RNA sequence: UUGACAUUGUGAAGAGAUCUUUACUUAUUCAAUGAAGCGGAGCUGGAAUUCAUUUUCCACGUUCUAGCAUUCAAGGUCCCAUUCGGGGCUGAUCCGGGUU
RNA sequence: GAUGGGGAAGCUCCGUUUCAAAGGCCUGAUUUUAUGCAGGCCACCAUCGAAAGGGAAUCCGGUUAAGAUUCCGGAACCUGG
């Protein structure tokens, strides 16, 4: 047979990311003395649009502790920040939108975003627009914290893991019908070559497992085992249930 | 600009060829009145010692 | 007893004396004689009607000059062989694979006077 | 001579002493490059019956091959 | 005095770019430095068997100084002395009909690790020094066992360089005296009696112990505050 | 995707006539940074409430503001041979050099 | 796409600042002589990759069988010293 279309994204030739207009990797600040023993203040210089992403970025400019200069970094902008805002970062900072605190330093029921999985990864969870995690509880001994991931999963992380207060800007984005194949063309030119999607039904027995036949139909179950093997996997993969919800 | 006299490339205020002179008017206001109120803060930290 | 004081965490190569060469024998043992010199730079003049029409008019000598020569080596070996002084040198590689030079002598001279001194005119 | 004693000690590789040395040494090499220069044999009498002498122009290298 | 002002600079984070301090603890060393430091740390953390760690019990600085000042008398000939006396016997022996025994019986420290080991076996070694050095440790680890077996006194002294200077090498790893002059005959036995005590007489009881197992002091300090503050509230 | 042997050392609990927990760190693994502020003890207050006296944790220079922050640091003190300036101590607590 | 490293029986592959001791500057100290010794620095750490992208500076008139914003005459301009 042939090598199918999803097996063909691994070698990553024309499928790589379209990286040109991107302002940079949006991260939080390296974890250092000043931030874990106290706070350090920047100001947000301009909040700007990043290509390929859905949410704006902010550029806050800190002062390097050990050398005379400025250093400016790329934060995914929480909703409500504004240029000219002081952004405080560190253990002793205060609870306000945009300030990055450790999670142990905030009461339960606090709404933070761009939170870290492990301390010093410079952010992981809830970076898409409109997302947030809630802090639902603490474990002050063998220090952990109980947070609610934007999907609704409940994860338990370290209490030295930082996160920035508030909701990520760009909420409401998918409320608007996209309305034409052109606007979906301008969406994925800045992301990657995924589009448009030929139904595996509509291709030949070589192109796909769903291909062939004098009618268009799958012919065998569209749910595939998690223990399937490379290229067998197309369709709903290792689903526990299927079909419209009620 | 490498070929030009320095009067073309400058004005005679402080921050001459750099900031717009209303951005210099502010940062003088802001440098005086921030380090003004910042003296009043450091007497209160001497008073808060003797007041408690 | 006590240790040093390093104000920066970076350890870089200590700069250690470098030592100039003191060869036992020499390399080629005979220094090669001047490769491109007065006589090898300009091999021939150029006698065609078009060439000779500048000599007798625009005070310009036209030579077949070696490929390896530049406008500095040419201006130097015109002064040395033919005794003249030069304003300007222009060059082009003819599409037979040889280089032509247009040498414009200074107004203190007449190229027609020197042209016929070496036997062409 | 002193090489009849070293010979037998290296025939006990599970003896409590050598399985200490094997454990401290294998950590040494794994930090060094895959092929690097050994300033001196680790088994003077093992190299010596194989044709090694101690003089200029007999060189020892230490090589780590995947298993 | 009127014109000079008092600045003071405030390092309270949040202000005043930090001063230049001593980072000597934090620097990123070459990878050869960092290997030989952790090759020591890893021999301390592991449990070292009894036939190792019988080293690291080493003759302390007092008897050490007393030990060498005996051997220092007995140093072997240098190159020049040999070069010198190779002229004498040439002129002495051929002329006067002498048998080429014309020179005194030399008394010098024995060295080399193949020779000494063969001395011990015929019991001709009156004392033996051993270096806690010798990175190829297996060379030197059976010597305490032969000495104690063959009834030869022995010692373990810090460094193969100092053991090397009295033999006129770079490094040595052993030394011995098979002979001694009557002036030093009595001075010899006062070292042995102090040397037999701490090495060959403690040999049997040292083979029980297992060295190492020492925790680094960020682990030691957390252990104690768990081990102490369990009990006392 | 599973089991066994090897990497692989240190030892405790609890059930089964071997397993489930859980400790140790140095191997092994991951992560970050132009391998800067780790671990331990300290002084000052002070939450503290004192059943002998401290039993214990928290602390410990920056929050109206899009200003400013670099030259072994000014100050303070003491040296060297005053000569212009240089070398110390502190300012900036001490110990172990386990980079976190 | 080298280097350092890491795979591979090997042809070679990964990767491009990566687990690296990866480098030459600004002048003070010298008036035996030129550059020792000096404090401080700066850590971006190959190279390749566009005759349509970025980019130091030139115009008019005349001239040839065939060349010209290049040659001639005149009037400018830039760059390094």
């Amino acid at each position: 047979g042939r090598v199918i279309r999803n097996q063909r994204k691994g070698a990553g030739s024309i499928f790589t990311s379209h990286t040109r207009l991107r302002q940079g990797a949006a991260k939080l600040r390296t974890l250092d003395y000043a931030e874990r023993h106290g706070y350090i203040r920047g100001i947000v210089k301009q909040i700007v649009h990043d290509s390929g992403r859905g949410a704006p970025l902010a550029k806050v400019v800190f002062r390097d502790p050990y050398k005379y200069r400025l250093r400016e970094e790329i934060f995914i902008a929480n909703e409500g920040v504004h240029t000219g805002q002081f952004i405080y970062a560190g253990k002793k900072a205060s609870l306000n939108v945009g300030n990055v605190l450790p999670l142990g330093s905030v009461p339960e029921g606090t709404i933070v975003s761009n939170v870290e999985e492990k301390p010093g990864d410079r952010g992981a969870l809830a970076r898409a627009s409109g997302n947030y995690v809630i802090i639902i509880g603490h474990n002050p001994d063998e220090n952990k914290t109980r947070v609610r991931l934007p999907s609704g999963a409940k994860k338990v992380i370290s209490s030295d893991a930082r996160g920035v207060i508030g909701v990520i800007a760009g909420g409401g984005r998918v409320d608007k019908p996209l309305l034409k194949a052109g606007r979906a063309f301008h969406k994925y030119r800045l992301k990657r070559n995924s589009w448009p999607k030929t139904r595996g039904v509509a291709m030949n027995p070589v192109d796909h497992p769903h291909g062939g036949g004098n009618h268009q139909h799958i012919g065998k179950a569209s749910t595939i085992s998690r223990g399937a093997v490379s290229g067998q996997k197309a369709g709903l993969i290792a689903a526990r249930r299927t079909g419209l919800l009620r | 600009y490498a070929t030009v006299s320095k009067t073309h490339k400058t004005v005679s205020r402080a921050y001459g060829g750099s900031r717009c002179a209303n951005c210099v008017k502010e940062r003088i206001i802001r440098a005086f009145l921030i380090e003004e109120q910042k003296i009043v803060k450091k007497v209160v930290k001497e008073q808060t010692e003797a007041a408690k | 007893k006590a240790l040093k004081v390093r104000t920066s965490a970076t350890f870089r190569l200590p700069k250690t004396l470098k030592l100039a060469r003191a060869p036992k024998y020499a390399s080629k043992a005979v220094p090669h004689y001047n490769r491109l010199d007065s006589y090898k730079v300009i091999e021939q003049p150029i006698t065609s009607e078009t060439a000779m029409k500048k000599v007798e008019d625009g005070n310009i000598l036209v030579f077949q000059v070696s490929m390896k020569a530049n406008k500095y080596q040419i201006k130097k070996a015109v002064k040395e062989l033919y005794e003249v002084d030069v304003l300007k040198v222009n060059t082009l590689v003819r599409p037979n694979g040889t280089k032509k030079a247009y040498v414009r002598l200074t107004a203190d001279y007449d190229a027609l006077d020197i042209a016929n001194r070496i036997g062409y005119i | 001579g002193a090489y009849k004693y070293l010979e037998e000690l290296q025939r006990k590789k599970q003896s409590d002493v050598l399985r200490f040395l094997q454990r401290v040494r294998v950590w040494e090499y794994r930090q060094k490059n895959v092929i690097h220069r050994a300033a001196r044999p680790t088994r003077p009498d093992k190299a010596r019956r194989l044709g090694y002498k101690a003089k200029q122009g007999f060189v020892i290298y230490r090589v780590r091959v995947r298993r | 005095n009127p014109l000079t002002h008092s600045t003071p600079k405030n390092f309270g984070i949040g202000q005043a770019v930090q001063p230049k301090r001593n980072l000597s603890r934090y620097v990123k060393w070459p990878e050869y430095v960092r290997v030989q430091r952790q090759k020591k740390i890893l021999s301390i953390r592991l449990k070292v068997p009894p036939t190792i760690a019988q080293f690291q019990y080493t003759l302390d600085r007092n008897t050490a100084a007393e030990t060498f000042k005996l051997f220092n008398k007995y140093r072997p000939e240098t190159a020049a002395e040999k070069k010198e006396r190779l002229t004498k016997e040439a002129a002495a022996v051929a002329e006067g009909k002498s048998k080429q025994d014309a020179s005194p019986k030399p008394y010098a420290v024995k060295y080399g690790l193949n020779h000494v080991v063969a001395l011990i076996e015929n019991k001709k070694a009156k004392l033996v020094l051993i270096a806690n050095d010798v990175d190829p440790i297996e060379l030197v680890v059976f010597l305490p066992a032969l000495c104690k077996k063959m009834g030869v006194p022995y010692a373990i002294v810090k460094g193969k360089a100092r053991l090397g200077t009295l033999v006129n090498q770079k490094t040595s790893a052993v030394a011995a005296l098979t002979e001694v002059r009557a002036e030093d005959e009595a001075a010899l036995a006062k070292l042995v009696s102090t040397i037999d005590a701490n090495f060959a007489d403690k040999y049997d009881e040292v083979k029980k112990h297992w060295g190492g197992g020492i925790l680094g002091n960020k682990a030691q300090a957390k252990m104690d505050k768990r081990a102490k503050n369990s009990d006392s509230a």
